[PDB]
């Protein structure tokens, strides 16, 4: 299992989260309802598991990031930035398989953040700053090591 | 970039959490 | 009626099974209720009634098996193998035709589970792995020397 | 193996009910 | 039994909590006599059997309760403050049930007493407060210790 | 005469005496009076024979059984387990024409105390209990091998 | 316990009934 | 001084309950 | 102030109560020596709740020893039956009260085992009582009112 | 078994009276 | 229970019981009230139950009984000799806790009497005579059978 | 020989006695 | 001695206990009359010994005993169970001469009981529980340390 | 359990007072 | 900083917190320790100092089971490293933290120290292999480059 | 294999206490 | 594993055995034994130093009438290994043991030590031999490769 191999999973792996995470939130952001997803794919699988440990952390902390994302003020032109250097300290103190779906999320609460404020057809970015993040900054290469991402569904 | 690390911090605490779910 | 006949003949009572089964329970899986029935084919009546004379046992077990195959986690990769093992472990001790209906239900069980948790559009490879383990493990053949899957309808 | 295992057996009881139905 | 899962439940446990209260309470509030629930939950059963029990340990304040948040005259702007603000002093002294009991039985007096000075549908808002505050107070980790709100039927 | 057919017979076997028993009680459940009732079949007076040739010896245990159901408090996911474990040892001295009527019995009133518990839309869950366990542990048969419900 | 006596008087009934 | 006041009297509320519900 | 940070200064705690209590007892020689921290806010956090009780505990003793010599706590039951009891004495509820009772468990059976032959035990104690706490939510609640020093 | 439970309880009454001293 | 498990066992149940009876029978020898004590060990409790259980019964018998070892007399050589030979009798007729005690209580009535009469030292031999005879005259397999010295705890 | 005889069965009585 | 040479004497020495003894009681069961013995046996002295200095003893506790086993009321399934579980409990507090009689007591109070019940025949397989019983529990060992049967002869 | 216990519970006293007759 | 430059910089991060956290111990013996060298003006012995000061208290307290599962292990001169390597996998399968990193020195010293104990003498630079080897091998090195080297732990 | 496991997750344990220690 | 492999190995097994019995007997002289040196990581030395330990509460039951047995034996530097071979000879001429192989080591100390207090001086290393020199031709070396080896021991 390479490292490239979970950088181009990676993909699947968020558009399914996304997908799967919106679809309880809601029991909003129509490019979410109407996200495509790959058939026959088990890393939509793994997408679908992920979106559902993240239930209990996820809710509490709601409207504590809604506030803080509303004084970052992310544009098109700076959110890559902004996702890099908040992930980039996420895993500066240590790395585990909770902080690799607390980085999913924050891909997901910052790609609904935009759309509700405006952004709109933005989420193929928030998927390549994850992508692109995880295969520069050595979390596909720690993920990979594990297996891969199918690893997760234990 | 005081913003950017209390976003960081939170999503440790959260990603810790889950990971206490995983392991 | 040569075993080939019957490994042909098994896809329709397979997707119709399927169909019929999905029809009475849910009285959910769009692939199951969306899915197609070719026209004027007694193997469209040998899935309606194999999936009716199971109705009541199958109800019975629903909760054992569900919480089973969540600890297997089966995917895209694994689901043959597993279904393979499982298949072997079932027609080690003796072939009755109940046990062939179970062998149904088995696939049509491991497709909605796999639907369920987040493998879209593979219907068609569990269609499969019941035509090609049947073939392969002498349960086409043990068909085909009684008359065929027609021969069920009794 | 022994999930795998678990799953066979169910299937062979569920089988053998079946069975004496249509018998 | 996860925290998360306590506190979506404590959405059946309020409301029915409320319904149960009032229709002993009664023998008007609106919101609270039409007040839906959803069929088979244990929830709501748990809902009953909470607003039943202390009735005369609730029957022996109305006139200290109902004095005292006339003078605070809550609004619907400050009214989560308070409710956070009077909650965090309930179990600073500790934990049990009793006071479990207590806090939901001050939503009730609040959601009403509210309903009573003008603020029309605010029922789906105090049953908010409840369970955006267990579940970031440690409230609804104590009970996944027990197994659940079912457990308070003993 | 198939015990499935005694099985799937059942269903309106026990909402005709859950229906027709409870109008005895009254002269609430708003789940057992609104309950519809299956038309021109036999079954629904079936049901309707046993809810009223049992209304002597039950409209009298009424108070010693509910007191037990408080002290047993059954949940919408114990009252399998119960209802089973209950109906099983009932049956284990033996089988007769009195213990089919009152087992239907035990759904009448374990589909009332939850209703007047709290437990809503449970109703249609009770009849599965009857007709799951009648099945399963040799009752559709036994009932089959004189005719079905019809005989009573 | 609780289980038994209500089959025990479900059982009186019952014999009664019949 | 009131949203203790509330806070208190439920205190009473709730460990009286308890001992009910002990 | 972290759970980690209550479970260390929990050590203290229990080693900066038990000396009190024992000297307060008077007016074990494991106990008369035992070593206490120098210049801690926390050696006096041991001694505040060791005279608090000086009521609640003079009373309860011949209760307590008799209890105990029938459950008969050796080297191997002695973590088993501290969590057992100790969990059953959280379950109802949580307050300082029952924080206070549970040093106070902590003091009665390192000095119940010392009398029963268990030379040297008073430090698996100290962990039974931190490691009882951290593992059942106890540290969780003393931080989360700034820690012990909060009881003060 | 019997005995756990009944060092919790009267545990629990010494607790409930120091807890009214202290708060 | 291993049998010479409940043999090295046998080393300090055997220093706790002659340590604890000492501290009771003056109610002197500095050679058992020093008697170094391990910490932490349940062999030690064993070793003080039964020192105050059988000190009663081993209250009336001592006037009459070490009359007995002075028309003995032994000494450092035929010690292991005549304990042997007394402790076989001992057994030979039936075996059962209380005799185990017995023999416990003669060996701190050999260690006692050899101290006063000039035999110092000792007492590091009047263990090993008490070891080595029950691992090999069938009472440590009499004692691991039953779970060994704990179960002497009731 | 004899007094050995002695010791036994009186730790014999006090055993049994325990 | 070898605590196997007890093991053989024993299914000689049970045999013994329960006929000598049947006959001493009659003052019925056929499979212990019938019940031949090998001849030259030394070790039907035994059996007819033991049956012998323990049979005051054994005629005052008839009373109570009948009707405890038969609540049991055992089984030709069951009965080994009960056999060793009930033997188990007899040697957890101490071994004797006396037990060890008192142990064979109750094959014959479980061989004839059982007799009484319908079990005709179950007279072989009361003999092997004592015998798998005595071996299994460190119960021959005992017997061959003091020598073996022939020392009961000193009672 | 109890039928268990008691009976061999007898056992011991026949057992003592026939060893008594013995030794 | 380089992956190997980290992997160099833990022969004296690791000999250095090897004597200090042993000087640590025997103030409230393995001579390996005690007379062990340390490397004139280098950083990477106040980064072991710091590492062995900060890792007492959580092991002063397990300090039993480590040496009873030790025991268990035998660990020879020939099975060490592939018993190293298996423990040492395991304990970064989960996650990578800076904790993790000073725990897995402590059991380079708890394994150097206990094979010591039990007669394997002049072993201590063996274990710095295992875990100088360990570390280059599974990814430890370069985790710690992509954050400075040895030295930032230091805070 | 089963001490290899026991000796790998004590270490997990005195590693993430020491970590919060650390951050 | 070689038997003519196992023959090295005791040469180091045998000193470590020495030097540890020795040791933690004195801790409970022969200056032979307390100046004995042991090869640096090898894994015959943890052979010897449990080998040692094993045998220590038995070995103090019998310390006396073996000192006694060696005094009118007189070995000497000429007949030592002649007595050493034909007491080792009648050790294993009825059987072979993991603890007559540990008994026989205990005989080497034992006549290592004997020969010292009686005036034979730097004599260990011919006992180291004739340890392993009988080994090696009475096939006790091959019952043991055949085992695995000494390592084998540490179990």
């Amino acid at each position: 299992m390479s490292e490239e191999q979970v950088a181009q999973d990676t993909e699947e792996v968020f558009r399914s989260y996304v997908f799967y995470r919106h679809q309880q939130e809601q029991e909003a952001d129509p490019e979410m309802v109407t996200l495509p997803l790959q058939p026959s794919s088990t890393m939509g699988q793994v997408g679908r598991q992920l979106a559902i440990i993240g239930d209990d952390i996820n809710r509490r902390y709601d409207s504590e990031f809604q506030t803080m994302l509303q004084h970052l003020q992310p544009t098109a032109e700076n959110a890559y930035e902004y996702f890099t250097k908040i992930a980039t300290s996420l895993f500066e103190s240590g790395i585990n398989w909770g902080r690799v779906v607390a980085l999913l999320g924050f891909g997901y609460r910052l790609a609904l953040h935009v759309y509700q404020h405006g952004l709109t057809g933005f989420l193929g970015q928030v998927t390549r700053f994850v992508v692109d993040f995880m295969l520069h900054h050595s979390i596909a290469r720690w993920i990979a090591q594990r297996g891969g991402w199918v690893a997760a569904l234990n | 970039e005081e913003i950017i690390h209390k976003l960081a911090m939170q999503l440790r605490h959260i990603g810790d959490n889950i990971d206490h779910r995983m392991v």
